[PDB]
């Protein structure tokens, strides 16, 4: 019984035959009391019962600045449709349908007196979207760290003028403190609206935060560049809307809801559940603030308000990690008058993508990119040299810095302040700053400083407050130091060359989270007035850069950097030509999606859990996440210069950086085999294409084979512990087509597995071959299985070779050919092994077997019929039932006499 | 015929059979296919299952297996049982002739070089096409045009240098021809002298080298080809054998998997361009070449050379090349390869894999055949059926990337969406260490040799690279040959004429030298190269003075593997001999479940026409019903050597000592001392990485050390011992005697923003040039690379290191050890560095001191044979080999250890690698014993010696020996004296002339050359060294005057190993040094300890 989404409110559960029970198709969103307006994200099955995550069109969201209930539905409208977690049990004796059990709702987060005030000012940057260019990522430089603590026209007096700004032997007056939010892409207030327009060029187009500006005249200037289904031109803009639909944005007529009503159905997006409580997160495609942790055990007439992510104090791996992406979000001492922003009021990472969220063992696993949250001025006027800036720059570990990943992600470079920029290196060049600590080019001149890019004097003037990206990156300077670490080709110079790592960008965040703390998260969801923080233990995170692969020009990554790539074609976010085939139009931004923790199905030694390890997809290849079930945390080595073993990443091929990762569906994890499967669904795309130009391509699906590789743990006495990470790998699977709309994918059993398709609105059905991981073709039992006659299975062809084999039974006079007259009929029946010589059989798949069951008919005969092996691994005969419903295949029962009365 | 005709002969004179043994080593029966009375299959049921009693035994069908006629007579070399299923085996079948090959008729078996009659004096640049190129003039006016106006589009950086020229294509409409084909321009043509100077096999290959049977004909005459029939062994029942299934290694059903790409070898990716440039330089064209390669040709060398390279070429009109055309000569699996490719079978679940041998079988003097690709078996129902298919390495392979790898980084191994990396393995064999699949044995690297691009005009000087190039010099290793090299290997031949004269140094092509190197500064690359901006049909040859020495060309334009898998945008050719060990863990469960038929597509394809190839991504969506990016990820893990890199590797090759007389490279244990070879710690002088090229920002970066003082290694130049750190810009390349190059002058200087202009070319640089120069501190000077390290340690590990020499043995042209070599002035010409035709990373002088060609190291007289850098007129010189005939694919049997560890014979030694498995941080991870027998090390053909590997009860693995099996050459010279003498290590090196050394400041530029064809006739005495029996003769090993064992026949065994054994972390790490020099002290101080480090002589006991 394999339970299949039929469409956005149906689901049907689907015999190993790859037919669907009769009467079995129902309708959940109606079953569970919800209006049509409702339908389902994601479901799960736990204890043979199905999970259900609804999600509303409907919901309307709103955000008050002052008040209480800040953050609450829309009720004038009858919006107020929040989402619900549902369970089913199949109540019913033996068949297929399900039946309410809980209904859990969850409802919008509380928000305290000190988070209010941070949402005030809060922006959020306008989703990335499928069609999303590079130049429109990037923004123009802001000012540099001379122009904002010496101001203009002081040159060459920085060496003197940097000690009293506590920036001593600060060596790149020229570093950048951010971009300047005056274009680009929108920006917009919890409670504003994103608008449905992208500006091609960022450092020229587009009014970013400045509402007004754009709602006056440039939003007019965009319609006009950028109509809606062509009549457009798209010399400056792209319209969005059908792109911004697809992923998950509400709309009214043309106009997308507001900022908190996109988050909010944003975050409702995924589901994992545990014996104990059950969290919903949110999905890849935008930044989810908040998450749900609900109790199984909640009354059904209660409220179940989420977590501020916010006040989850995951752990970074090393507390300098922690720090280094604590210190971007903004300045800690504001006090201007209301300014505040997440770092002033003591508060971690906000925003995270989160690539999927799964459990096993009664442990919740989570993975997502860290969402860039930075600070930015709203001085708005004298005016503060940083008006209209956002706050935000790279912290690539120096070159100088000990080699070994613990002293490269503890390197104090970057730590308070911007430091990094261009340089140059004997005939080559480094973005990255040479140096840190206390070493220069001539010895040593003390240690180097840094400190927040905001002028001393004007500390009571300047309004800072924090601001939310679309993507991981968090300095999005369109310069040349921003593009090496989104791309990952910032390498030191030493011998033992390593990846200098960006500690506050492009960042994967990753861990296991147990009920001992979900327990403190739900206490922090319940915490009335002040908010109350939550220590995740068992989590780590590791700079996940895009591979460089997917930018043109840039060939390959090395400490050598080639003259060429100092031009800026390839130094500016604007002038970076992206060639990325995975459907991102971008190719600066990182991404993930489908995490699925799965159980080790090969032996362990006696005394030690079976490991279970968990695969996330990302741009250009696959991480696994390594764990130790004898303490359910993260497996970890003593060695410090080991890069974290919990961690490794494999990147793809061709055929995998092909699959288009926003046309994720569902990922299943197939437990006796031990692999993963990420199946794509291309029906997902979107109507037309950002320059409003139909897709042409939006048929077919194809589906990404996930297996274990390396060494795991405890596998012998010599294995208890590991310095290898075990690493992951990915495949083309073998079944992928972009003729057919595919319905679903069957797990039907080791050495085999199905999938319906659709190619002319009727349902089709053709199997495929597992070769241990890999799928191919097999049209000969694919025709056999398909003639059902509409039956439930399919039918025995008594004259020709099908699904089900040949069976040739011997004739009755064998009894007397093998001296068989002196056994006795409960004799006969006694020996299986001789009621083999009784019948030949033809199997049509290898490992296929039949065998005869025979029941007395006299003292002097006994009927017998035929057990025949499957494909799914299940022996079916003429008592077989498939949820209660009998097969009634028909197979050729036999009766056999001539006994003695012994 | 004539093979039929030998295996009809075979079949009476020789017998073969398969015994089976007790668990006491007790004979039970024979198995003699050859005599075997009516053998039966086994009776099978109708679920697949053999019919099987345990004491009846296995039922028989009473009639003969399939093609049980033409089956009988091949003989069993190879034995696999199956994991799963019960008593059932299979047993690989070849020829008798595979086994005969070697004693075939040579008139049959020929080689690749011919030593002729010699009637008018040994040269050998007599095969060798040398004649230069020279320009049209009826072709001068479609040379690429300089760029009109440079685009300022705000690029306030302007340089008053020459500007770009404009590559520009564009599709158009026509048929058959572009709008514009500007890669296509064609200015050079040719020499025209006693004929045109090009390669053609009709005039130079008249005999030319064939297989015995083409690919076709073994697929169709199935008693030639090899053969594996699965067949079930029951040794104490009745019918205690029967046979299954027969299954010929259809060579067809292997070519059939081969990418498109390898259809046309002569072509590659880049296409018009590099083919035009490679055919007007002599080298041959394509990533596959019959000149190069003429084993895996069915056509051999008939087929060897550019003519119909499968797209249009040569036309009249330079806008018609490059369309795709018929193809003649594609990649083909010859019987010699073939029979290279059978051998060290593995069973995995129902199917049953051929990796292949180390081609011993069918490998000659001069030809090198390899394991191309992976023979597969899937059996279905219970083993009832079969199918039979093959891949080729290069698309398993694929997926290498250096995360892999503990090893040397940025080697040769990656390809890209065409496979035109040709990897090809000497397996030692496939085993399972443990759980985990191993595969091992020597693989070819990407060629790394040929990288650099001579001048168009200056293929007379230097013969030896220009050799290598051709195919002639089947050598591997690199030669520093700098002085001619294009300031780029990839500028098209349409922009090699700008500057005819060189009094420019035209900004596009010059003799390549870092000296004049341009800056990297913002406004340098603003004014010369980005100011430029390429469009879809437009792309610029920057006036950006690109120019660096080998490693830079290497890192450049190498398939060096990256971070990702496909992602090698520049394959020149693929190395002759395997030139690297390589030692890769096998995915089983991928390799069980890939399908059997191979399926590429449009990806794969080449571009059709230049207007495609123009916008040539290297990434592209495969088609969706395309299967062969699957095959990319079989390798999960994989490595060449010790677990180090950098410096670090060659202080170790330091360490590892030499066969030839068992002294270390390094001749550390004892002012004029003795230097090391590859290392350049305490080896001239130390100068500060701070004071070269740009000055700044280096303190701290390169060295973690305060002091950033580097050893400038040998052949270093210095201003004086008072300022040894940095070497100001006193290296003016001078075009004729016309004045220093001039820096300071408009041409060399850029205006940024304002007009301050400033000079592009660098205030000071490093001190060296050196073949061993080393440097962290530039890339764009340092010579010393990883893909040179591998082949280092592959030859060093054989022997076969070759060597300059300019005085041989003869009287009057004798080479003095004393009061003639001098190790403390390596700067000048009396250290004897030539500088020009050494092999790249290694010193000449202390090489020959370590071979003992000069000094008594190895004979008790002094062969006074050396290299002298003579001042007072020209030198010419000569490489030769180092006595022992050793070769690269002396592998042995693959005999697993222990689940950890596995090891190897390879050539003279037996290599174990340790730390493979499951690495440990800071143990180097090989264990080397050597072969104390001289007679074996010495031999003119020591691996027949070697009858196989395997693992003793005791628990250390052994060799078999029998220095009474030595396979002479095949005849005496006839009857006359010839100066050529094949041997396996024999290579014909090609004479170097080179200008006479300053006495001061010897290398502070690079040594020039000088036109050297006209130079062989006139250094016989030094032509006659490149044979190995004179070179054994100098040395004293030339006969049984080696004495010693006299028949000596026994096994040896490795050395004893405990944990601690290979453990190098206090040699390793840094506290108050660099790791290479740290690693040197250790080493050092360990001299007399070699067994710890995992080094030693190879315990040997007699057997009679």
């Amino acid at each position: 019984t394999f339970l299949v989404k039929e469409d956005s409110k149906n689901v049907t559960a689907y015999t190993p035959f790859a037919t669907p029970i009769t009467d079995s198709k129902s309708d959940l969103v109606s079953l569970a009391q919800l209006d049509s307006s409702y339908q389902i994200a994601d479901q799960t099955i736990h204890n043979t019962n199905l999970f259900v995550l609804f999600k509303s069109r409907d919901v309307k969201v709103k955000y008050e600045s002052s008040g209480s209930n800040n953050i609450s539905f829309d009720s004038t409208s009858q919006g107020e449709k929040p989402s619900y977690v549902v369970e089913f049990t199949n109540s019913t004796n033996i068949g297929i349908k399900w039946t309410m059990v809980k209904k859990y709702q969850l409802d919008v987060p509380n928000v305290s007196s000190d988070m209010n005030q941070v949402l005030k000012n809060l922006i959020l940057e306008q989703p990335l979207t499928k069609y999303t260019l590079n130049s429109s990522l990037a923004k123009e430089k802001g000012k540099t760290q001379r122009e904002v603590h010496l101001g203009s026209g002081q040159a060459n007096q920085w060496t003197s003028q940097r000690n009293q700004h506590d920036l001593n032997n600060n060596p790149s007056p020229n570093a950048s403190t951010g971009f300047k939010l005056t274009t680009g892409n929108a920006y917009r207030k919890l409670s504003e609206s994103w608008p449905i327009y992208e500006p091609i060029d960022g450092t020229k187009q587009g009014k970013g935060k400045d509402s007004s500006g754009w709602s006056s005249t440039e939003e007019n200037e965009a319609k006009n560049d950028a109509p809606s289904v062509s009549s457009g031109t798209f010399n400056k803009y792209l319209n969005t809307k059908q792109a911004l639909e697809s992923i998950g944005i509400l709309f009214d007529d043309q106009t997308p809801r507001n900022v908190i009503t996109q988050l909010y159905y944003a975050s409702t997006s995924k589901l994992a559940v545990t014996n104990n409580h059950i969290v919903v997160m949110g999905n890849s495609f935008l930044p989810s603030m908040w998450y749900w942790v609900v109790e199984r055990s909640a009354q059904e007439n209660a409220s179940n308000k989420p977590t501020w992510f916010a006040n989850t104090n995951l752990d970074w791996g090393e507390d300098k990690q922690k720090q280094f992406v604590e210190n971007q979000l903004g300045y800690k001492e504001t006090t201007s008058t209301n300014s505040h922003n997440f770092h002033s009021k003591s508060f971690t990472q906000p925003a995270y993508l989160i690539s999927g969220i799964d459990s096993v063992n009664d442990q919740i696993i989570f993975s997502g990119f860290k969402a860039g949250s930075v600070g930015y001025d709203s001085s708005s006027s004298s005016s503060s040299s940083t008006k209209d800036q956002a706050l935000a720059w790279s912290t690539t570990t120096s070159l100088d810095s000990k080699t070994g990943y613990k002293d490269l992600v503890t390197n104090d470079t970057g730590l308070n302040g911007p430091i990094n920029g261009s340089f140059s290196i004997q005939d080559t060049f480094s973005f990255v700053v040479p140096y840190s600590g206390n070493h220069t080019n001539n010895g040593t001149t003390g240690p180097i400083k840094t400190a927040y890019p905001v002028k001393k004097d004007q500390k009571s003037t300047v309004k800072i407050n924090s601001l939310i990206n679309a993507t991981p990156l968090n300095s999005y300077g369109d310069e040349g130091i921003g593009v090496f670490d989104a791309l990952g080709l910032n390498y030191n110079f030493k011998s033992n060359q390593e990846r200098l790592p960006s500690r506050t960008d492009q960042i994967f965040v990753y861990g296991i989270v147990s009920p001992n703390e979900l327990r403190s998260a739900k206490s922090s969801a319940d915490s009335t007035g002040s908010d109350t923080k939550v220590n995740w233990s068992n989590t780590q995170s590791r700079y996940l850069p895009v591979p460089y692969n997917y930018s043109e020009g840039i060939i390959d990554a090395d400490g050598f950097k080639r003259p060429e790539n100092r031009g800026a074609s390839v130094t500016t976010f604007s002038g970076l030509k992206s060639i990325a085939p995975d459907g991102f139009a971008n190719s600066i931004a990182n991404f993930s999606v489908g995490l699925k923790a799965g159980i080790d199905p090969n032996p362990v030694m006696s005394g030690k859990k079976a490991n279970y390890g968990a695969v996330v997809l990302t741009r250009g290849g696959v991480v696994r996440l390594n764990f130790n079930p004898g303490n359910d945390s993260l497996l970890s080595t003593t060695d410090n210069n080991i890069a974290p073993i919990s961690f490794s990443f494999t990147p793809f091929t061709a055929a995998e950086s092909a699959v288009d990762l926003t046309t994720f569906k569902e990922v299943t994890y197939n437990q006796e085999s031990g692999l993963w499967s990420y199946i794509f669904d291309s029906s997902l795309k979107p109507s037309h294409d950002g320059k409003q130009t139909p897709v042409t391509d939006n048929m077919g699906f194809s589906v990404i084979t996930v297996s274990r590789t390396g060494i795991e743990l405890n596998q012998d006495q010599a294995t208890t512990t590991l310095d290898v990470a075990p690493s992951a790998l990915a495949v083309q699977s073998g079944i992928q087509s972009t003729t057919q709309t595919l319905t679903g994918v069957l797990p039907l059993s080791e050495e085999f597995s199905a999938v319906i398709a659709k190619d002319s609105d009727q349902n089709k059905i053709d199997i495929y071959k597992n070769n241990n991981g890999l799928f191919e073709i097999d049209t000969q039992l694919s025709n056999s299985v398909a003639t059902n006659n509409g039956g439930l299975a399919p039918s025995y062809t008594e004259n020709r070779v099908d699904a089900w084999g040949k069976v040739e039974f011997a004739d009755n006079s064998v009894l007397q050919a093998r001296n068989l007259v002196d056994k006795t009929v409960d004799e006969i029946i006694n020996t299986p092994e001789i009621l083999n010589s009784f019948f030949r059989f033809t199997p049509a798949f290898e490992d296929q077997k039949a065998t005869l069951v025979a029941t007395k008919q006299s003292d002097t005969s006994l009927s017998v019929s035929p057990r025949i092996q499957f494909l799914d691994g299940n022996f079916y005969d003429l008592n077989s039932t498939i949820a209660g419903v009998p097969l009634n295949i028909g197979f050729p029962s036999r009766v056999f006499a001539g006994f003695a009365a012994l | 015929k004539y093979l039929n005709a030998v295996e009809k002969y075979l079949d009476g004179q020789q017998n073969f059979a398969i015994r089976r043994y007790d668990n006491n080593g007790r004979a039970l029966y024979d198995i003699n296919l050859a005599k075997m009375e009516n053998p039966s299959t086994v009776q099978r049921g109708l679920n697949g299952e053999p019919i099987f009693d345990p004491f009846k035994g296995f039922g028989l069908t009473g009639n003969a297996p399939t093609d049980w006629n033409e089956i009988k007579g091949k003989v069993p070399v190879e034995v696999v049982q199956s994991p799963h299923s019960p008593n059932l085996y299979f047993v690989l079948l070849v020829p008798k002739v595979a086994l005969e090959y070697h004693n075939l008729n040579n008139q049959v078996v020929k080689e690749s070089l011919e030593v002729k009659a010699t009637q008018s004096s040994f040269n050998p640049t007599q095969r060798l096409q040398k004649d230069s190129p020279v320009k049209d003039s009826s072709k001068q006016g479609e040379k690429l045009s300089e760029t009109t106006a440079s685009s300022m589009s705000s690029g306030m950086a302007t340089s008053t240098r020459a500007k770009a020229l404009k590559v520009e294509v564009e599709r158009g409409s026509q048929s058959d021809s572009l709008l514009k084909n500007d890669f296509a321009k064609k200015p050079l043509k040719h020499k025209n002298s006693s004929g045109e100077v090009k390669l053609e096999a009709e005039k130079e290959f008249t005999e030319a080298w064939k297989p015995l049977l083409t690919t076709d004909q073994i697929a169709r005459e199935k008693g030639m080809g090899a053969t594996v029939v699965s067949f079930y062994d029951a040794p104490y029942s009745e019918n205690h054998t029967a046979f299954g299934l027969v299954d010929h290694i259809d060579p067809k059903k292997m070519v059939e998997n081969y990418p498109p790409s390898w259809k046309t070898p002569k072509w590659n990716h880049h296409g018009i361009w590099d083919y035009n440039a490679r055919n007007l330089l002599l080298q041959t064209t394509g990533f596959f070449n019959p000149r190069r390669h003429p084993e895996w040709f069915d056509e051999g060398q008939a087929k060897a050379d550019n003519t119909s390279p499968g797209f249009k070429v040569g036309d009249t009109d330079h806008k018609k090349d490059g369309f795709k055309k018929n193809s003649s000569s594609p990649i083909a699996l010859p019987f010699e390869a073939y029979f290279a490719n059978i051998g060290n079978m593995v069973a995995i679940g129902n199917s049953v894999f051929i990796f292949g041998g180390n081609g011993h079988a069918t490998k000659m003097f001069t030809t090198n055949p390899l394991s191309i690709g992976v023979f597969r078996i899937k059996y279905t129902d219970n083993f009832s059926k079969s199918s039979v298919t093959g891949w080729p390495y290069a698309v398993l392979f694929g997926g290498l990337i250096n995360p892999q790898t503990n090893g040397l980084k940025d080697l040769p191994l990656g390809t890209n969406r065409w496979f035109e990396y040709v990897p090809r393995m000497a397996v030692s064999g496939v085993k399972w260490v443990g759980n985990q699949l191993v595969l091992a044995g020597t693989l070819t690297m990407g060629d790394t040799a040929t990288v650099p691009r001579l001048k168009y005009d200056q293929l007379e000087k230097h013969l030896n690279l220009v050799a290598q190039g051709q195919g002639l010099l089947r050598e591997d290793l690199q030669i520093f040959t700098p002085y001619g090299w294009a300031n780029r290997p990839d500028i098209p031949v349409g922009a090699w004429l700008q500057d005819e004269m060189g009094s420019k140094f035209g900004p596009h092509y010059f003799l390549n030298n870092p000296d004049i190197q341009d800056n990297v500064n913002n406004d340098t690359v603003e004014a010369l190269i980005s100011s430029y901006k390429n469009t879809d049909k437009l792309k610029h040859v920057y006036p950006y003075r690109y120019s660096g020495l080998y490693a830079w060309q290497l890192f450049n334009w190498s398939n060096k593997l990256t971070n990702t898998p496909l992602s090698a945008n520049f394959v020149n050719e693929n190395s002759y001999a395997p030139n690297s060990l390589f030692a890769a863990i096998l995915n089983e469960d991928l390799l069980t479940g890939l399908s059997d038929k191979i399926f590429y597509g449009k990806e794969n394809e080449f571009a059709e026409n230049e207007a495609d190839r123009f916008n040539q991504l290297l990434s592209l969506n495969p088609n969706p019903n395309t299967n062969w990016a699957r095959y990319l990820n079989v390798v999960q893990r994989f490595t060449t050597g010790p677990n180090l890199d950098s410096s670090t590797f060659d202080q170790f090759l330091d360490f590892l000592p030499w066969i030839g007389n068992g002294k270390p490279f390094s001749n550390s244990p004892s002012s004029s001392t003795p230097l090391p070879t590859f290392s350049n710690i305490n080896v001239g002088v130390k100068s500060m990485i701070t004071q070269h090229l740009n000055k700044e920002n280096t303190r701290w970066v390169f060295i973690p050390n305060f002091s950033p003082d580097i050893w400038t290694g040998a052949g270093y130049r210095v201003q004086s011992a008072n300022q040894k750190n940095g070497i100001p810009f006193e290296q003016v390349k001078p075009s004729n005697n016309s004045t220093p190059f001039d820096p300071n002058s408009d041409d060399n200087k850029v205006t940024p923003s304002g007009g301050s202009s400033k000079p592009t070319t660098y205030p000071a640089l490093p001190n060296s040039i050196s073949p061993t120069s080393d440097w962290i501190n530039a890339l764009t000077f340092t010579n010393k690379n990883n893909p040179q390290r591998n082949q280092l340690l592959l030859r060093s590990l054989l022997g076969t290191i070759p060597v300059l020499i300019n005085k041989s043995g003869d009287s009057n042209d004798q080479f003095n050890k004393d009061s003639e070599q001098k190790w403390d002035k390596t700067e000048t010409n009396e250290g004897n560095l030539p500088g020009f035709g050494e092999v790249n990373g290694l010193y000449n002088a202390a090489l020959l001191h370590t071979y003992g060609f000069f000094g008594t190291n190895t004979n008790s007289t002094d062969p006074k044979i050396g290299f002298k850098a003579d001042s007072s007129s020209s030198s010419s010189s000569t490489l030769v080999g180092s006595g022992l005939n050793w070769t690269s694919q002396d592998v042995g049997n693959l005999v697993v250890i222990n689940d950890t560890s596995f090891g190897f014979q390879l050539g003279g030694w037996f290599i174990t690698f340790t730390d493979f498995i499951r690495p440990r941080t800071g143990y180097l991870g090989i264990t080397l014993s050597s072969l104390q027998d001289q007679t074996i090390i010495w031999a003119d053909q020591p691996w027949t010696s070697f009858k196989g590997s395997y693992l003793d009860s005791d628990g250390t693995p052994k060799s078999l020996w029998d220095p009474t099996a030595l396979k002479s050459l095949p005849n005496s010279s006839t009857t006359y004296d010839t100066n050529p003498t094949l041997s396996p290590s024999f290579q014909l090196y090609q004479p170097n002339k080179v200008k006479a050394y300053q006495t001061t400041n010897t290398y502070n530029k690079l040594i020039e050359p000088v036109d050297a064809t006209s130079a062989a006739t006139n250094m016989t005495s030094l032509l006659k060294l490149l044979t190995t029996k004179n070179i054994k003769a100098k040395l004293g090993k030339g006969t049984a005057s080696s004495q010693g064992n006299n028949n000596g026949g026994g096994v040896s065994q490795t050395i004893n190993t405990i944990t601690t054994t290979g453990n190098i972390s206090e040699g390793l790490k840094e506290e108050t040094s660099i790791q290479a020099e740290t690693l040197k002290k250790f080493f050092d101080s360990k001299q007399n300890n070699k067994s710890e480090i995992g080094i030693g002589d190879s315990t040997f006991t007699k057997m009679d």
